[PDB]
């Protein structure tokens, strides 16, 4: 489909035989080149903007502990790339990714110093072949970063590269949630999914499969579960 | 079958693996203990001994071991660095990250202020 | 049982080659016009150039260099002299330094 | 010593058991049925009250009114399916204008 | 002559649209960037052109 | 033997074929897809010196050799950083930092047309050149 592993002779004209190469040639665009520490903590930023006839949805982690680009320059390049440059769109972006920071800046993984274990049950969706998985994740550990765990997951399974910056971010958000209730009643009970005596017929809980058929109802279902779960702690 | 580092045995624990990850023998954590470390290591071995021609992935063993992945990857990267499980392998089985095609054998040319030039060392 | 573990490690391999080796050798990037191919197949770490004598033509070819194909790559590059050199029998210690020097000499 | 504290609930287990007894639903009533019914009732009440409080906070109100109850029961599809045949006084209808009328 | 099959250098989107300065880095930025690179035989050219612009147009490379 | 021929066949099978030239501004000749030059270590990227656990020289090579490989396979197109950020799991600040660094030395997105620069013979005379690569 693409002239990467195929053999083309010295004349580049042969590349025109592919449709996905002439597509970027018939209605392309000509653009101009744009003109631009300590302990690093990662803070994901989600945004679902619906301004123009088309809507944009994406996530990315900022790591505000350094200062080399501002929330205005990031939008200045994110809209120039998408070629939907608009002052109202740049201000809309700078009006959403700043509140996420100010709301999440107060929570950091520093001074935890508590050997904590949690059953991380996360769900990712990239509008095609979404999946969910739950496993055992130990807090207070610095050897395995979520990026490496994501690279392992995308390597073992037959997943495209675009799933690496999807499962890691959604995992960081869960980490922040695990750290949120840490500022209060966050005692860690021995919550296990399986064992043998201390702390297996099948691995039906431990599933990393991918499902094309959408079970697009977890948003209410998780909120329903979460609301009751939070009241369970008090008793 | 290892051709080097023949100190390993399934019966006892060697001093070379203690110095590798000391957090398994000095911590009093409820979830991590040398008994469970020896159990999971003997499980990784007994599960690889069934077919010593495939690449043992982390999620495969993760499917049925009750242990934090932060330590699973730690001990798994230890049993590949030695003559341990991953030493007899077929070409097709590999983690094999899905990246772009490699470059470096392409012919790059320089732009000297006097004209184009081929890049030859 | 542990037997089902390899039962998942075997077929998970067949699914990989399913989605990557029956199509046009790999998946299109869908963001750039790049055909994403699993990296275990192409190459890594170009080792340099070798020039020979020849009167106008210039020839460019790609060759693959290796020292031993049937002694597979392993770790021991991330193993310092402090962890293992303390007390081990010199037999496997010699096998260790043999594998290690091979691991280092493979890259000139 | 009340059984609600033993079971860990806020609903009256004794009152529920008395209502089950004098309701002539059967001739005998076990000991787990009242606590189970009280658990279901308190779960439903907690869910509805949480949704109503969220709706009131969205409407910057600190006192729940029948309008907030109607909004909370009609927003959640589950309670809407449960209480679909039940009308609520002073609750009105949710604002919903058709596309062909806008 | 001017044809797609002869050469793919103007299809429909770049035959007069590229700017007039799209031929590489400018003669000043080229001097400034080839001056901090560590390769010799290249500094001997940057410091030759700076030495020229210090006697034919010093008002252009003023500190 | 026969397996050596099968290896050469399978290697050329999964190998990228050059269809478009790549141009370096000749002041950034220093690099390969395996070595990190001193300029790359003393410049703005500071993944070295273990300032953190999320950024490491391994992730530096895993991202630089992704950017260069994505660009050199289709030099006619321009590398937009939104696609790079959509493909890499690194933090935005570092992605834009390394992208501006690579664009500064003219390694990626170098604005150039080969119709205004004539050819020439370099100091290196004609010879017989080979590029040695590790076995895949």
């Amino acid at each position: 489909v693409l002239p990467d592993l195929q053999d083309q002779h010295h004349n580049p004209f042969n590349i025109l035989r592919y449709p996905k190469i002439r597509d970027t040639f018939i209605n392309g665009k000509v653009v101009s080149p744009y003109r631009l520490s300590g302990e690093a903590i990662m803070i994901p930023i989600t945004l679902d903007i619906e301004h123009m006839g088309h809507t944009i949805k994406d996530q990315f982690l900022w790591n505000y502990n350094d200062d080399s680009i501002s929330p205005e320059e990031f939008a200045s390049i994110y809209c120039k790339d998408l070629d939907m440059t608009s002052a109202t769109l740049q201000t809309q972006i700078a009006n959403i990714i700043k509140e996420q920071l100010k709301d999440l800046e107060n929570i950091a993984a520093t001074e935890i110093m508590s050997d904590l274990h949690v059953i991380i049950n996360l769900t990712c969706n990239l509008q095609d072949r979404f999946f969910e998985d739950n496993f055992q994740w130990n807090l207070n550990d610095k050897s395995l970063t979520p990026e490496r765990f994501a690279t392992s997951i995308v390597q073992d399974l037959g997943l495209t590269r675009e799933f690496i910056p999807l499962i890691s971010q959604s995992l960081h958000e869960t980490i922040l949630k695990i750290k949120k209730d840490w500022v209060d009643g966050h005692l860690i009970q021995d919550h296990v999914p399986n064992d043998a005596a201390f702390g297996g017929s099948n691995w039906c809980p431990r599933v990393e499969i991918l499902t094309k058929e959408e079970i697009q109802k977890r948003e209410i279902e998780k909120e329903r579960n979460l609301r009751r779960l939070k009241r369970e702690t008090d008793r | 079958i290892p051709s080097f580092a023949s100190w390993f045995d399934i019966s006892k624990i060697h001093e070379i693996e203690k110095r590798s990850n000391p957090d398994f023998f000095n911590d009093s954590s409820r979830f991590k203990t040398p008994k469970a470390y020896k159990d999971t290591r003997n499980f990784i071995i007994n599960t690889y001994r069934l077919s010593p021609y495939e690449y043992l992935t982390i999620t495969a063993v993760r499917r049925n071991v009750a242990m934090d992945v932060a330590s699973i990857v730690k001990i798994h990267a230890f049993l590949e660095k030695w003559g341990l499980i991953n030493y007899q392998i077929d070409p097709r089985t590999k983690p094999s990250l899905i990246g772009p095609s490699f470059t470096g054998h392409f012919q790059v040319v320089l732009d000297t202020p006097q004209g184009l030039k081929p890049f030859l060392p | 049982h542990s037997a089902a573990c390899s039962r998942f490690n075997s077929d998970l391999f067949y699914d990989r080659v399913k989605v990557l080796l029956v199509d046009q050798q790999g998946l299109r990037d869908a963001y750039t016009n790049i055909l994403h191919i699993p990296e275990s197949t192409q190459s890594t770490t170009v080792l340099g150039w070798r020039r020979s004598k020849n009167d106008t033509s210039i020839v460019y070819e790609t060759v693959i260099h290796d020292n031993d194909l049937n002694k597979p790559k392993t770790g021991l590059s991330e193993i310092p002299k402090e962890i293992y050199e303390d007390v081990v029998d010199e037999d496997v210690l010699r096998a260790i330094t043999e594998q290690q020097n091979f691991e280092k000499c493979n890259e000139y | 010593k009340t059984r609600s504290s033993r079971a860990g609930l806020q609903f009256p287990v004794g009152r529920v058991h008395r209502l089950l007894r004098k309701g002539n639903y059967a001739e005998r009533v076990g000991a787990g049925a009242p606590v189970y019914l009280a658990a279901v009732l308190e779960y439903l009440t907690a869910e509805i009250l949480e949704l109503a409080g969220n709706a009131a906070r969205d409407n910057k109100k600190t006192r729940i009114i029948p309008r907030h109850l109607q909004l909370a029961v009609r927003n959640d599809e589950e309670l809407n399916k449960l209480l679909g045949r039940v009308t609520i006084a002073q609750g009105g209808v949710l604002p919903n204008i058709q596309s062909v009328l806008l | 002559t001017k044809s797609i099959h002869y050469s793919l250098a103007n299809f429909n989107v770049f035959q007069s649209l590229p700017k007039e300065t799209a031929r590489g880095v400018d003669d000043l930025t080229r001097m400034e960037m080839a001056l901090l690179s560590g390769i010799p035989e290249e500094i001997k050219w940057s410091l030759k052109k700076y030495l020229t612009y210090s006697n034919k147009a010093p008002y252009m490379i003023s500190l | 033997e026969q397996e050596a021929q099968k290896l050469e066949e399978k290697a050329l099978r999964f190998l990228a074929k050059q269809t478009h030239p790549v141009i370096i501004p000749s002041f950034a000749s220093w690099f390969d897809i395996s070595k990190i030059h001193e300029i790359e270590k003393r410049s703005n990227p500071d993944f070295f010196n273990d300032s953190s656990r999320f950024k490491t020289p391994k992730a530096y090579k895993d991202t630089r050799n992704f950017i260069i490989n994505t660009y050199r396979l289709s030099p006619y197109e321009y590398l937009t950083i939104t696609a790079v950020r959509r493909n890499v799991a690194m933090d935005v600040a570092s992605i834009v930092k390394i992208h501006a660094f690579l664009e500064k030395w003219g390694l990626i997105n170098y604005q150039i047309d080969p119709r205004t620069k004539p050819s020439l013979i370099g100091p290196s005379f004609t010879g017989h050149f080979q590029v040695v690569l590790d076995t895949p």
